[PDB]
């Protein structure tokens, strides 16, 4: 019993039809269940004939006899049709306002998440509407996941590879990380406590987290969670002070953050200020940096996964003391150089579904792209932060999401501050690659970097661009491009330097092929970030959208700090790129 | 009466229904509740003999 | 196993009370109407404080059904109304009605006789047995 | 209160006068009721004028008085015909479809089971309807038998040999194996614990299992069971998967099965498959070699009879490890060489009357032609298998029909598993008629086998016909041929070498008349399956539809495997069998 989304009016009508069953209001609901294929509602007791051996479920049929709710047929002589006056019976009835446009609401509801225009409607939207379609496309997706086969185990071949089975009528997920599978060891009572793994054709090659026997009998499901009711707003109410709030300035400087102090004022000057952080600039050091900058200031390090976190950790160990540091890991292997579980530290280390509900002075929120309006609104119900700093990038890998089929959503539409990003611009700027070269900053910045990034050292002249046209060849959840494979190999031998270089590939099956024929080292684009080297290749493999669409290349194409290979087969950004095109052999 | 009459011709066939299904659900868990008595029975006693 | 006590009764009432010149049944059973069965019951009470108290209560009896034997009631045991047998007992039955189910179900026979002992120091009641284990 | 047979609506309403009372829905009860003689229907209470004295039955004759059903002499000024709107009272009414054609239940359940067009509409009625058939014919015979007279023993004369009287007004039982008798030891209490027995003509001849002493006062009669509802339908719906589902493929064959692994791989992947087997082709063998094939899946060994599951058994105790193996027999002799009671074993042998509810890989239900759709879905009641086999034949012995009186069943129409065979065909087929000689397996492919099984060896020469005549007295269950008899003996006086040869006959009374004459055992026409002899004579005695059906002799003939006898006062089946027939003395 609460107030409905739209209205904020008291209620107690609930759509029962609907995904989360939100809080109806009165007349509001009456719209909802005539404009929607939602015609199932539940007050504090439901609205469905209580008379025995009934099947009716559509409220407007519905009727009040005494105390219970009746269909046509089943009515006693003294009736009073619920569905009246335009407006089902409910909790406070007259201290409703309804809405005028409630479409917009009927579309999320009525809505499958099937193209971008899905995600048009749920970011284009204001906060209430915007987190009932993020808690339900959750929702609908963790459905999904578990509607797919179940991964059963029934031959051990050898360490790291086996043979699966899956059940039938329903389908089989994909072939990578992307859904990290979650097996456990089924015994004569139930089945408990094997891990999480993922699967990979080798035959199938499992890649599981610690140490473990795999036995015949043992099947991995995609375990699902509850997703729960958020509360607060993505974003609080912004508003710039006239002094610096609650913190004391520091007294002296250090050369490595000058070019962060600079920037720091204004952190400070307001509530939330947004950030343009390119990769390799240090974003993780100009975190660190408020912690210099503020040593009384309590500041805690979120982010997507405790892998990102871990970044942070790991220029913590540095400059941060350790006396004064604690990472927080739930009951997965990660660090763990503070103390575990410690609410009241100074130095929170957490990752953004984990950490408990408490107070920061700043919060420092790492890696935004992929935190889509779920978890930017996660942070705000646990701690309502006296500022806030949201190191990403729209211009970085967003969550793939398993849902949009058709479309390709737009980078600015990821989330409330990623949208800001592209329309008032970010407030702050660091103007320094400190990993790519030249060669890179340079063609990245022309890019959707508006000319911004500039260059650091030099230019290296050791990224090459190739032109070629391949043929493509598809399985079930990956394509290998045959051409490019006899192609990697051909180019590097003339040049026995060139084998310290890791090969980086969109579909991390096709590099499976060519780390058979050549062994160099996997890399995954999607979750390339936090990791650079400074030799580095890639193939394109593929010109569609998925792969070497502009912002999702950005990331692969500046993991290298020297120089990098990689050989388009499109043309779309080939002539963009300002790489050296040498001969095809 | 011929809408009238007919009109408590249906009340008294709906009770009728009513506590028929009533007397069927009744039956129903006296079924149950057998069941699960000669049960416990049966798997009380194997642990004595 | 001894549970009769129906001699020394007699024995007891012979030698302290040999010239109560009103007729003494051991079991009340036999009695003529409520005042002789107050008057046996009266002299019962004080007759049973001798015997050791682990023989009264229910006296079981092994009854096979359908095959399977069982462990019922057939009578008792009071402290003040001597011993009283049950009239219909129907071992080798072959099925069970619900009435049969019920009075099963409810006699502390089959429970108690399938539980560990007890034996209990908190208390000077007379424990019997445990049904679980903790 | 479930779901009726018809339209499987949930339903309150069962017809009294019927005779298994079979669940059936309020429009579906009223046709029935409407297009039957069964006037009696019962709710949830009985449907009859619940006033003092009074004998109304029909339910068109009783209306709502009050709280009961009053008929028109009965009622209260106050009434309602339950009978009415073409619809009878009972719960449910509006959830009531009704079917469209009713008539075929109404004639099944007016059925009186007497000639061969009853069985024509159960084998061609729908699944529930002929599952209820078999239940509605098992009911009947079941107390049918009860309603014959009582066999009192009053006198005994000798060993294996009695006096017997009978009770009066219900006619004598035919004396012959396909009834089994089963007397009780009467005493001052009750009357228990003789055993089963067997009559025959003496002054008459009792066959006893065990070893007993029978004397005054004691009598067998027909003991009947009482037959419960059947669940499961006859066969499971087909399926024909991708490759062998759940089972690991062997490693190494064995000869003698290279024939049957050919035929095994289309089963381990299908549902279920049907079985063309002739007599002795390796059909026990086929079984068997499925554990050889499969070791670790576990199956079950289910026929009709424990005499037929003892082929099964036969070959289990040299081919199959016995410390897996078990036999299930409730509290007759049989084989136990296995251990009883044990439901969790890798092999299980057991009769369709004690099988226990449990689940296996792949069935062998050996002697299909011998059970009906009673037991055939009795299996599936007990046991969902993932693959089932079904050995047996069509062109093999059906059960004894009692009530069959006019017309003989068609092969095709046995149960559902025989009707498929001879439209869609089986599934594999074996064509090693390890037995018989060229001169009988010619002579039975040409005749309902499609010239399909084919000789083994050689033309033997040694089975033989006659074309006689025979002359034919008969009795009250039994028929002989005195110069049938005459010519047997005469025909065996003077080539002596035909002395081991057992003699068969249809009507087992025939040859104990033989018997006496000359002394060689008997054979059962009807109960000749499963057994053989190198050396066997035959009488044909009578032409009629008894004896003379192509197939119900078909197992007769395939008895020898060197040589047989055959006296033919038939001709329709004498111009077609290739024996040689020698000088009439
Ligand atoms: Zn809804
Ligand atoms: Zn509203
Ligand atoms: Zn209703
Ligand atoms: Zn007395
Ligand atoms: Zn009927
Ligand atoms: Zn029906
Ligand atoms: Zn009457």
């Amino acid at each position: 019993v609460g107030a409905c989304v739209l209205c904020n009016s008291q209620t107690s009508l609930r759509c029962g039809a609907c995904i989360r069953r939100p809080f109806l209001c009165c007349k509001c609901c009456y719209d909802h269940v005539i404009s929607t294929s939602h015609k199932l509602v539940l007050s504090v007791n439901p609205y469905v004939c209580n008379a025995p051996g009934c099947d009716v479920t559509d409220v407007t049929q519905l009727y009040l006899g005494g105390m219970s709710y009746y269909c046509k047929s089943h009515k006693p002589p003294i009736s009073f049709p619920l569905c009246a006056n335009g407006q089902v019976f409910g909790l406070y009835k007259n201290t409703c306002v309804g809405s005028d446009n409630v479409t917009d609401f009927n579309a999320i509801a009525t809505c499958d998440w099937t193209n971008a225009g899905d995600y048009i409607l749920a970011n284009t939207c204001t906060e209430r509407l915007k987190l009932f379609a993020a808690e339900t496309l959750k929702a609908t997706e963790e459905t999904f996941k578990l509607s797919y086969g179940i991964a059963t185990v029934r031959e051990v071949l050898s360490d790291r590879e086996l043979h699966l089975s899956w059940e039938v009528g329903k389908p089989r997920p994909p072939l990578n990380r992307n859904y990290v599978f979650t097996g456990y060891r089924v015994t004569k009572n139930s089945k408990v406590q094997i891990g999480e793994y993922t699967f990979e054709k080798g035959a199938v090659v499992y890649r599981g987290t610690t140490t473990y026997k795999l036995n015949v009998g043992d099947y991995f499901v995609l375990t699902s969670h509850t997703v729960m009711p958020l509360s607060a707003p993505t974003l609080v109410p912004q508003e710039h002070y006239v002094r610096i709030t609650g913190l004391y300035p520091t007294l002296n400087i250090s050369d490595e953050f000058s070019s962060n102090v600079a920037n720091y004022q204004k952190v400070g000057m307001q509530k939330y200020s947004t950030l343009q952080g390119p990769p390799g600039t240090g974003k993780s050091h100009f975190a660190i940096g408020l912690a210099l900058y503020y040593p009384s200031a309590r500041i805690v390090y979120t982010a997507c996964s405790h892998a990102a976190v871990d970044a942070l950790c790991e220029k913590a160990l540095k400059y941060l003391p350790i006396d004064k540091c604690s990472r927080i890991i739930p009951a997965v292997e990660c660090f763990d150089k503070f103390k575990v579980n410690s609410t009241l530290e100074q130095y929170v280390f957490c990752t953004v579904n984990a950490l408990p509900e408490t107070t920061a002075d700043i919060v420092v929120f790492d890696e935004i792209s992929m935190a889509t309006n779920y978890d930017l609104s996660v942070v705000n119900a646990r701690l309502r932060a006296k500022h806030y700093v949201y190191i990403g990038d729209p211009a970085q890998l967003p969550a793939p999401r398993t849902l949009l089929t058709k479309g390709t959503l737009e980078p600015e539409y990821f989330n409330s501050v990623c949208r800001l990003m592209k329309t008032i611009g970010p407030d702050m700027f660091l103007g320094t690659c400190r990993r790519c070269p030249a060669e890179i900053v340079d063609t990245v910045s022309a890019l959707v970097y508006d000319n911004k990034l500039k260059a650091h050292k030099d230019k290296s002249a050791q990224c090459f661009k190739m032109f070629y046209k391949g043929v493509i060849t598809h399985d079930v959840s990956s394509a290998i491009n045959r051409p490019q494979i006899g192609v990697v190999r051909e180019f590097l031998t003339r040049n026995p330097a060139w084998r310290k270089a890791v090969f980086i590939s969109p579909y991390n099956s096709q590099n499976a092929v060519a780390s058979k024929i050549l062994g160099l080292p996997t890399q995954t684009v999607d979750s390339s970030q936090g990791s650079e080297y400074d030799y580095v290749i890639f193939t394109q493999t593929t010109e569609t959208a998925h792969s070497c669409n502009v912002n999702r290349f950005n990331v692969a194409i500046t993991r290298a700090k020297v120089g990098i290979l990689c050989i388009m087969s499109d043309r779309d950004l080939y002539d963009k790129l300002q790489f050296t095109s040498l001969e095809i052999p | 009466r011929d809408a009238a009459m007919q009109r408590k011709l249906e009340k008294m066939a709906d009770q009728a229904m009513t506590q028929m299904y009533k007397q069927a659900r009744s039956e129903d868990k006296r079924a149950k509740v057998t069941s699960a008595m000669q049960t416990m029975l049966f798997t009380m006693l194997r642990k004595l003999d | 196993l001894k549970y009769d006590f129906t001699e020394e009764r007699l024995k007891l009432f012979d030698r302290y009370f040999k010239y109560w010149d009103q007729t003494y049944h051991p079991n009340c059973v036999n009695c003529l109407d409520d005042r002789c069965i107050l008057h046996c019951a009266n002299f019962n009470v004080l007759f049973s404080t001798v015997f050791p108290p682990t023989s009264f209560g229910p006296l079981v009896r092994k009854i096979f059904v359908d095959g399977v034997p069982f462990v019922v009631s057939t009578g008792y045991h009071f402290r003040e109304l001597g011993v009283v047998h049950n009239q219909d007992v129907n071992l080798h039955s072959s099925r069970l009605s619900f009435k049969e189910l019920l009075v099963y179900a409810a006699d502390p026979a089959m429970h108690a006789a399938s539980g560990n002992l007890l034996l209990d120091k908190r208390t000077t009641c007379f424990s019997v047995a445990a049904l679980t284990n903790n």
